[PDB]
This record gives C-alpha cells, structure tokens and sequence, in this order.
C-alpha cells in the first residue's frame, strides 16, 4: 500500500496567516488520484481538493492544492478561525486507496481568562447514593489550566476526571468540566466544597466554593 | 446533492457480525461511474478504507487485504442502497464506520459521505441514562446551568435545550467511561442571570441504543485604546489611501458610547469615519474610528493624537502616534540565491537582504512574470550599530521553478527610495 | 385574694442580724383567727417553722425553741407589715425565708405564702453581674445570655421585658472557685424570625443594684522570563527562569518572592534588593537557577508575588514552548557581486525550520569569534516552525583573501545541541 | 416535736398513672390538724389538702387525702404532666407546727433526644481575658447525659461544668448547659472548639462545633 505522510502533525496559527500542509508518498502518486480533506468534530470529512490542485465544489478561494509526484502542498492563504479542523491527504494513484494520519490545525487567539461555575449535586442525585460535585471553566485560551478540588480546605486526588471540548469554531476557546464523585456518607461528612482553578489569564488562582446544606 | 443515510446498530458482541446499510438518495447504486464504499476510523490506526461495490455491466466486489477474510459488501437495486457484513469482530474493529461514494474514474475522490456509524465490540448490555440537574447553589449578569448524562451504555447520546431552541452558549462534554463499564458526560449552558426567574431551560436527552428520550428541567434558587498607523505601502503610493486606525475594546453593554476626539499637531479635526458598536464572542464591544491621512503629512511627521471618551473611564485616554524622527537613508537591496546545500530539497529560499533605511517603516513584496509571488516571509527591521535598518525576506518557490530560469523579483517601497520603489532580479546563471 | 409581699436584703454577714418584713393584703394584722409565721427552707432540714405573731385582744408570740434566744417577730398595725429579725446568724441560718398565714383556730393550715427570700449568711462583698451574648459562630436557633461573676445570688433573667416566655430555659447558677456564681439563660426561637425580630436578655441582680438589657445579635506588574538559550543547551553555563517586579511604590512593603517547580516549593532563589527606575517606580528581580533536562524536558516554574505583611497575590508559571521540536537546516550564503563595490560586505546565515523558537547563533573565523554581526529575531513561518537570518559584516580584504568564516547555531534539536556551517570565497 | 416520715422519697410514675404517697407521724394527730402541699420550683408551697381530707380552693378533684391517728395518704387518681413538684405533710395537733421531708413525683414520658448548640465566648468576654464555651441540650428525655469536651481532637478534663433545668411542666424534658472556662490565652493556642454529646435518644453521639477566628 502507498504510505502518506503528513506533516507537521499539527499546526497552531493565528487567521489571516498562511498554512502551509505537506504530504509525502512513498511511491509516485499520479496528480489526478491525489485528493484533500477537512474534517471538523463529530462529523465525516469533507473533499476540499481532487487531482491535486481542483477545488472541490462550495470550497471556499483561500484553499489551494499543489505539488506532483511523491511531494504534495495544500496551501489556507489566509486562515479562518472556522479552518479549525484536521486535514487529511489520501491517494487513489494504486489500489487501495489510502489517507494521511492527518495534521490538526488549531487557531492561536489572544489569551482569555475561563468564566468558572461550580454545581453541587441535585437532592435527587443525593437520594441515589453519589454525589457529583461539577465545576465549569468556560470559553479560555489557551487549553492549558489546572483544576484543584479542595473539601473542607483539604487537597483531593484520584477523586475526579476532566472533560475538554474541542476548541470552538468561532471564538477559538475551550470550555472544562471537572467533575469530583463521592459516596453521599463522603459527602455529609464535610461542608465546604470549592474549585480552585489556575490559569495563564488569571493573574491569581479563582476559587468557586458552595456550603453543603446552603443549597 | 447527493446523500447517503446510514443505519444499523453500533454495538456487536465480540465473535459477531456488525451489519450496516447505507441508503442512496440522488444518485444510482448500479452508477458506471462510482464506486459505493467503507471506510472507518479510529484513533491510531485512522482512516482506513474497507472496500467498495461497483457496476460495470456486472457487479465487481474489492477488499482490503486486512479484512478481506470477514467482509461483504452488497447492493441492493431495489431498495438504491448498499450494506457492510463484517464477521468475527473482535475490539480491534470498534471504529466510526462510514460509507463514502467514490467518484469519476479520471479522479475517484470521495465526494459523499454517510454521517458514520460509532461501532462499539462489547459483550455489555444496553442501558439508557439516567439525568440529573446542574444548578448553583445561591451581581453576575451570566449564569450556568446544567444536565449530568450518566450510567449510559454504549455511545452516543445527543443533547438539547428547549427542544433545539436554545443552541447559543451550550457545550456539550465528551463523555468519559467510568470505572462501572458506564459513560457519563455533563451539558452547559450560560444564559442571563435576569430570566433565570422567569423562563424555563430543559436538558433533552436522546439515546438511541437503549430508544429513550429523557427529559429534565433545571430550576434554580475596563475600555483599552489601541491606536494603529497606516500601511508603508499606502503612504508612499499617491493612488493609495494612508489611514491611521484607533480601536476601543473592552467596550462593556451597560456603558457603551464611546466619543472619539482626533488632533492633527494638536488641532482637532472632524474627517473622521467611526464605525458604529460591534458586539464581541466575549459579550464586550468594540468601537473603530478610522481617520484618512495626508501622504505628505505623515512623511513630514505630523502627530495624529485620538482621545477616547467613555463612562468606563473618569480619565479619557488618550494616544498619540507618528512616523519615526530622524534623517531618511537609502535601501540598499540584494537578492541572493538559494544555497547549493538546499538543492538537494524540493523547495529551495531566494533572499532578499534589504539594507541601511531609516525610518524602518517599508514594504517588500516578491513578484515573476509580471505576477505577484505569494510564498514569502519577511522578518521584522533590525536595528544595525550605524542607527540604520536592515531585514530579510525569503521567498521558497519550487525548485523546478529554479532551475527552469524563471526570473523573480523582490520590489521594495521605502520614502528614501527615488519615486518610493526599486526591484531588484534574481534567476539561476 | 389575700397576698404576701417580702422584702429585706439576703445577704447577712456572719454573727449579724437577718431582717425581713412582709406586707400583707387583703387581711388586717390584727386578725383573730390568723398567726402571721416565719418558716425557712434549706436542703437538709427542709421546711421549718420559726415562729408567729398574733392577735387575742393582746399580741402575743411563740417561737422555735432553736431559734428562741435569737428571734422576734412584729407586727406593725400602721402598715399591715410584720418583720423577722434574727440575730447573731452563723452558716446555719442560709436558707430560703417564707412568711405565711395561718388561718382558721379548726385548721391552722398555711393557706398563703410570701414569694421568699433567699438568705445568704456569708462575709463576701456583694458584685454585680457581667453579662455577655450567646448566639451561633455561623428552622429553629438558639440565643442566650451568659451572667457571670455576681454575688451573692439571686439574679432575675426575662427575655424582651417578659413578652418572651416560650422556650426560655433559665439554668440553675453554679458558685464558682471564685466564689462568684455564673449561670446562662437560653431561648430557642424560629430562624426566620432572626432578621426581623429583636432579642434582648433583662438582668436583674438587686442586691448590687444593676439591671442590664443585652441585645442578642448573630498596582505593580510581573513579568516571568524563560532561560536564555544558550544557556540551558551547554552543560558548563546556567540557566534561570527570572521574576520581574516593576511599578513598585517606595511606600510598598518588601517584595515577597514564593517559587515552584511542577507545584513544589523551591527555597534557592536568589532576590535582589528593590531598585528605584527613572520614572520614580521601583523594581525587584528574583532570580531562580533550573536544571538543563528540566527545562528541556518540560518542568514548569511559578512565581508568586505578594507584599509582606498583605495576603493578595500574582502568579505567573513558565516552562518551554510545547509542540514537536524540529531541527534547524543551516545555509551560508556569500555576499551579493553587487555588494563587491563596497569596503564591507555581507556573509549571510539563513536557519531555518526549527522548533521550538529559541536558539543562539554566533560567528567564527581562525578559531576566534567574529562579533560584528546582527541576527534577526525568529520569525514562524506558515508550516508552524521558525527560520531567521543572521548578517555577518566583514571587510572585503578578509573575504577575498580566503579567510573561512563559520555560523554556529546552538538548539535542542541538533546533535549536541551544536552545528556549524563554513563559508569562504571559492 | 412531732415527727412525719414521707414515703417514698422520690416516686416516677407515668401521665395517668395514680400516686399513693404516705405520712406516718411519731405521735397521733389530730385529723382537722393535718395538711397536704405541693411544691413546685422556684416557687412557696401550695397549701393543696387541709384537715386530712378537704381539697383547698382551686385544687383539682384528682388530690384527695385520707386517713387518721398515724398514718395519712394523699392519693393523686390520674397524675398529670404539671403535678411535677414535691409534696409535704404537716401536722399542727401539737405545738410546734411541722413538716415531713417531702415526696419527689418525677415524669416519666417517651425519650426524647436533644438538640445541641454550641455557643463561641462572645468579643466582649474575650477583651477581659476569660472564653467561655457553652453547650447547650435542649429539651430531652431520660435526665441521663454524657457531654464531652474536645479542643482540636484532644478530650478536656476538669475544666467544665454542668447545670441542669428541673423538669418541665409541660413536656416533662429537661434542659442542659456544659460550660468549658479557659483563659484568653488557653483560648488562642487552639482553632477547633466541640461538644460531643451522648443519649439514649441518639443512635450515634451529636458532635457540634465552631473554629474560632470564623465568629
Ligand atoms: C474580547 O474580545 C476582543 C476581540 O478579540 C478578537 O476576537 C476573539 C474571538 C479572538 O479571535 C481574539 O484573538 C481577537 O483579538 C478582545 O480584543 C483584543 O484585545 C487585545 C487587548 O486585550 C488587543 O491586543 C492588542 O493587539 C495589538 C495588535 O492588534 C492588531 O493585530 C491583531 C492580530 O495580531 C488583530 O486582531 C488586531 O485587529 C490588530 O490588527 C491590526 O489592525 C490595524 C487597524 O485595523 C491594521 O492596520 C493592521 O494591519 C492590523 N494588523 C494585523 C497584524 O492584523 C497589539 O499591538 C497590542 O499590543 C500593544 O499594547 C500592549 C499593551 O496592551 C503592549 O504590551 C504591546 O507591547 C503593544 O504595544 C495588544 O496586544 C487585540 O488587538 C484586541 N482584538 C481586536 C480584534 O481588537 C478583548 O481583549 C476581549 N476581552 C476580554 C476581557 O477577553
Ligand atoms: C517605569 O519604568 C520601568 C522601567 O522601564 C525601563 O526603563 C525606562 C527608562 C525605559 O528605557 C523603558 O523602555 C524600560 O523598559 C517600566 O518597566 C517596564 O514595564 C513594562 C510594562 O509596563 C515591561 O514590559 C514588558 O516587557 C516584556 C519584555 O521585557 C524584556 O525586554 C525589554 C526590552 O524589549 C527589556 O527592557 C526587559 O528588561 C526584558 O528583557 C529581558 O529580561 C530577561 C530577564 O532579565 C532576559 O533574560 C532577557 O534576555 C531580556 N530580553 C531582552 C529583549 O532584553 C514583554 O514580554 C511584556 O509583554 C508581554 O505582556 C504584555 C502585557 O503586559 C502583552 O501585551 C505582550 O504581548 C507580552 O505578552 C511587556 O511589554 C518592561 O519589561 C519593564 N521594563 C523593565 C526593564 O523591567 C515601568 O513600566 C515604568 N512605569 C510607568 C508607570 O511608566
Ligand atoms: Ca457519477
Ligand atoms: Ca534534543
């Protein structure tokens, strides 16, 4: 099988850059069976470029394929925070038809600080038997943040899990949840519960905290 | 457009058969000119193509080598459409599974695509979720909300607000599988803190493995100024129009108009073109006053100062910008070529080194055959021990494009240049 | 109705005289079918009667025989009053002191009652009471008041004048080491009424004269700055992540430096004394020394601002660029021949694809470093690595007599984390 | 002196039970010189049966006494939770009039747990040099109660001391206060200020407690 390979793995500029992809063959590939394309989260996808250098329909002017033989380039003249995706090269050339590992193209914004929220867990929830303390970081750059959980001013480990989305469309940023699971007997024991959160944007720690029984 | 609906369920038991279909609507299952396929996808071993049906006054079958011993895929004219027959799972075969119409056999790109199918290999039973509400506990204009989808097997779920109404401001977490064999995953939204007293927001919850819906209401209890000169190029070209920029951020809703005063030497002048109010992501707002310039103004180094006027300020602030004061010197431009080390690429760097100007304010664009060359950076000016400045643009071009004797060309735009420009040519002896 | 009313102090130093009077309504003094009697109470000898006053046509009085020689009773006609005086008191006589009516010659029953005295035989001085709140540190609360240090007992307690009686527990007091007595009182009240609804303890310690109504109630700018990369690529130099502190006012208290590596607390940083600036702000550098495989390896560095004596603070966390390092392709390119008119020319060295950005390029020729050369900064280009040029200005004589001119370039990425490549007129 | 021996001393008897208390006299008393009293805290006797056998204004039809000679009853038919007091014989058939040593007719009534406060010393103490820490039971059943001191986990000894409510009138419970005395310096050395109480009421012991410098 002919084997493309695709680099950088991944790429972070600002829009209004230029991208620069490449993808490099094995074997010769003939230009005609060399295509592009982009794939945005939770869905297939979507041909950008056919035979090397023909834009595929709807596909807007700023892309660009180029290239010939074992050395492709699919060029963003200038990148749009939507062009967030994960690009992928595939060849037709010989049987079987075969896709790049792909390159992650991120977009670089100015640093934003996350808006943080902490839920306790619903009296409904509570009459089942666990407690599911939710703290939200909400639309931050860049992805990097530390969650502390603190339970009665006392550091929490191997208690909790982080969930990230992917990074937004439009305004470039991520959102976090970090969620601490107790037994409802863990979590009558103590009273206050907080979310202590650390990031590039915040010039000191943000701490969001609830008493158990205020709610 | 054509498209292509998938269906069949996603969860095998291991040692089983995975059976998928996918129906056509807008093209021909017996098309001469397409081929109807499978590809999956996985972290790891990525996108992977399967096989595809085709006609051509006969029904031809093709697999991949890898699972060739275990897979059909067979038309149907009856019904337009196509299934995939996958023997023998095992886990290495959980994948997103899509069907993808290959097309025109000068090209054969895959043009349409099923919206792919998440095959779980698991012997686990199906369980619908269980959701909870995300509410706060207790001066904030935006508040958060919530839904906890938890204790569901096997993936997905898909959640909503309001029934699809309300879709700003809502992230969805990808779920994660807990230490149960279970998955769970939390839905937010922030919504204004002054209708949490009066409208009503719902988690809406479909799984359709375990074919529930679940329902579940969730009831609760600075401006900066920046101030922008004109483009070199716009200054030094007398069909071009120079402007300088001043742009208000941080703009907050409850104290918005903002007053723009602008001072050419100090006297003020009323020229200027301010946009109005746009709305941020961040829920600010940013406010821009754009002020036409006099090319010779500029050149002569006139001081343009904008005050800014909001209620987020007691103090207005001001800016004050102008070309750089000292005596103007001459560019002197050099075009080198790549190095013979870099010939053994496929690409290869034609420099341009720009020297020994003042100010640092310039323009350098690449051109050949009388078209502009796009595939450049130039680095910022450098200041030199003689007070003056110098930069470097490379320009990578293909090295085919080289060693053909294309001529290229590095055009420069500085004041102390005669009529503002030089060009300077560069092509292979 | 017929009603007693008793009154006289309590306190009764030892061997001195115990006097109390006893105002009677309803009936006359003088009555011939009544004796008007003492009879005291005591835990241990319980009720015991003292003695009588009464009226046959004549007074007469009988007594206890134990209190016999100590003892008289009298009437006073003018006030329907009778007193109790009782001499020469010892600890013996601490009781609680009833006057009473005994009524009917067929019966002689003891039908009404004087509410009491508590008499205390003791030398101590009397002191009035201290009285503080009690209520909670953070549907039903409980308030109180805690009357401490008096003497002798007793103290009345009412809560809001006595319109408050449901749930008050007035406890029993307790003689202290001291020999002060303390005792709390306590009401338990609905919670909602807490914002709305006053709550007032009335004190009254009549024997020091006091009645106390207590309510119940219940800048600068830091920059953190990675290790120059030279640095942190040669095992011989050493690199350090540096904290800067600018707009420090002369007024503000010393500058505290807290440092971490990966969140664990580092004690080896070396902090400079605070520096006035042209523009009359201070600043103060802290300097923190890192390891090479560290830094390399991704370890993060925290610096935590704080002014002594104030607990608000600024954070700052640095560590090297993520992302994929790539190694520098290194080009020497000779003067341009259009160059050649000039008594200097240019030896150019262009680098290129490299990740991360931070590097050091240098110059040489005949083992001796060539300094008279400018480097421009990193610039990323549309692949997401970086390249940059350096310009070494020579004097033309030097490039063409032969001389060999070197760029050294030192990253991450290259093998000893060191190349050079040579230029020379061929 | 004549003397009257009250049997028993102290009798618990449930609402609707009936209560035979006894009088023997040293010598024989004349009937019409014999009367009953009630004595309730706080509060002078309450002359309740005269001349052996006759109620005394506003006394209710369930007291009646009987007897002669030596030996006199008071029979209360169906007690109540406010007949709680003390009852005394006494006898005037011959000079000097005197007084038995008293019946104590005590509640009993279902157990009732009590609730628990805990009180910091208030501002205006603490400037005087003395803390006083109260803890307060309220309202509870069987009088019997274990309260504890601890002062950051370590168990307090000597340094307390109780006070007890008598009986209540209405629902029978009693009411208690523990206050631990330490000086301002004692009081500063430590944070964590509980009182652990322990009843028949209570399926586990009732901690409750305040860190001093959050009041
Ligand atoms: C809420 O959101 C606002 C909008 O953000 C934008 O949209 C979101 C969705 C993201 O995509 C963001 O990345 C994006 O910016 C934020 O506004 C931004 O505020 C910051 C300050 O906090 C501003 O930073 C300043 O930027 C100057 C450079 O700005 C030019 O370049 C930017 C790209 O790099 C571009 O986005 C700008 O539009 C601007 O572009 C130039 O415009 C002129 C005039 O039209 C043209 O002639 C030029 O050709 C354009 N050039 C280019 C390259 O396109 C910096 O110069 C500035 O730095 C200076 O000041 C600081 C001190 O503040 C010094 O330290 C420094 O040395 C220097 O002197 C500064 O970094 C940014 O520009 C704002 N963005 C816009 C579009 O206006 C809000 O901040 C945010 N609020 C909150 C609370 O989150
Ligand atoms: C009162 O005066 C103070 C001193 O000013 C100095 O002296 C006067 C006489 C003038 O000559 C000044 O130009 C000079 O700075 C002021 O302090 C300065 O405050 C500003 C903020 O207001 C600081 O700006 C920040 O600078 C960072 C870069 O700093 C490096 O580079 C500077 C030269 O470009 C150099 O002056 C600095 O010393 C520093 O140098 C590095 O030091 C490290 C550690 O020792 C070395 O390892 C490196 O090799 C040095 N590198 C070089 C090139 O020499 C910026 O990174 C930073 O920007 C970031 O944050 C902003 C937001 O604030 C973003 O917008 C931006 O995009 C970016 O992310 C920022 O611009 C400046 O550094 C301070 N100067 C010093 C020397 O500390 C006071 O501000 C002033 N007060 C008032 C009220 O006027
Ligand atoms: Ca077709
Ligand atoms: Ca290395």
């Amino acid at each position: 099988d002919i084997v493309l390979t695709q680099s950088p793995a991944t790429l972070s500029l600002s829009p209004g850059e230029r991208a620069t992809l490449s993808c490099r063959a094995s074997q010769s590939v003939r230009s005609n069976y060399l295509a592009w394309y982009q794939q945005k989260p939770g869905q297939a996808p979507r041909l950008l470029i056919y035979g090397a250098s023909n834009r595929a329909t709807g596909v807007p002017a700023r892309f660009s394929g180029s290239g010939s033989g074992t050395d492709f380039t699919l060029t963003i003249s200038s990148l749009e925070p939507e062009d967030f995706a994960v690009y992928y090269c595939q060849q037709i050339s010989n049987s079987p038809p075969t896709f790049g590992q792909g390159t992650k193209v991120e977009i670089k914004r100015t640093v934003a600080a996350p808006s943080v929220f902490i839920f306790p867990p619903s009296d409904e929830q509570l009459k089942s038997g666990t407690a599911s303390v939710v703290c939200l970081l909400n639309n931050f750059y860049p992805r990097e943040a530390k969650v502390q959980w603190k339970v009665d001013n006392a550091l929490q480990s191997g208690n909790s899990q982080e969930s990230v989305t992917e990074q937004d469309s439009k305004d470039s940023t991520y959102s976090l949840s970090s969620t601490l699971t107790l037994s409802k007997a863990d979590y009558e024991k103590h009273k206050v519960y907080a979310c202590e959160v650390t990031h590039q944007g915040l010039s000191s720690p943000v701490t969001k905290s609830f008493n158990r029984g205020e709610c | 457009q054509v498209e292509l609906q998938q269906s069949g369920p996603g969860l095998v038991k291991p040692s089983q058969t995975l059976s998928l279909t996918c129906a056509i609507s807008g093209d021909s299952v017996s098309s001469r000119s397409a081929s109807w396929s499978w590809i999956r996808q996985s972290p790891g071993r990525g996108l992977e193509w399967l096989g595809r049906t085709y006609y051509r006054s006969h029904w031809y079958y093709e697999y991949a080598q890898s699972v060739k011993s275990r897979i059909t895929i067979n038309p149907d004219t009856s019904k337009n459409q196509f299934s995939l027959q996958l023997n023998s799972v095992t886990p290495e075969d959980t994948a997103v599974y899509y069907c993808a119409r290959m097309d025109v056999p000068s090209f054969r790109y895959f043009d349409v695509w099923g919206q792919g199918t998440l095959v779980t290999v698991s012997s686990a039973s199906t369980k619908g979720p269980s959701v909870f509400p995300l509410a706060p506990c207790s001066s904030e204009s935006t508040a958060a909300l919530g839904c906890l989808v938890k204790d569901y097997f096997p993936e997905p779920v898909t959640v909503s607000w309001n029934s699809g109404a309300l879709t700003s401001g809502v992230h969805t977490f990808p779920a994660v599988l807990q230490s149960s064999g279970l998955y769970s995953l939390s839905s937010v939204v922030t919504v204004p803190s002054s209708s949490l007293g009066t409208k009503t927001y719902t988690c809406n919850v479909d799984h359709k493995p375990s074919n529930t819906k679940v329902d579940k209401r969730v009831e609760s209890k600075g401006p900066s100024v920046f101030l922008f000169p004109p483009k070199p190029k716009d200054t030094l070209m007398i069909s071009r129009t120079p402007e300088v920029t001043c742009v208000v951020v941080d703009v907050s809703q409850e104290d918005p108009e903002v007053q723009f005063n602008w001072y050419v030497d100090g006297v003020e002048v009323h020229n200027a073109k301010t946009k109005p109010r746009e709305e941020q992501f961040n829920s600010t707002y940013r406010v821009v006053s754009v002020l036409t310039v006099l090319h010779q103004d500029w050149l002569n180094g006139k001081e343009y100062k904008c005050k800014v006027s909001n209620k987020g300020l007691p103090s207005s602030i001001e800016k004050t910008i102008s070309k750089a004061k000292g005596q103007p010197r001459e560019p002197q431009v050099y075009t080198l070529p790549p190095s013979q080390e870099e010939m053994t690429k496929n690409q290869v760097s034609l420099t341009c080194l720009v020297k020994g100007f003042y100010p640092s304010d310039i323009a350098v664009e690449w051109e050949s055959n009388g078209q502009p060359e796009n595939n450049y950076k130039t680095t910022p000016p450098v200041l030199d021990s003689d007070g003056s400045f110098f930069l470097y643009s490379r320009l990578t071009v293909d090295k085919s494009r080289w060693q053909e004797g294309n001529v290229f060309s590095c055009s420069v735009m500085h004041e102390a240049l005669h009529n503002h420009y030089t060009q300077k040519s560069l092509s292979l002896s």
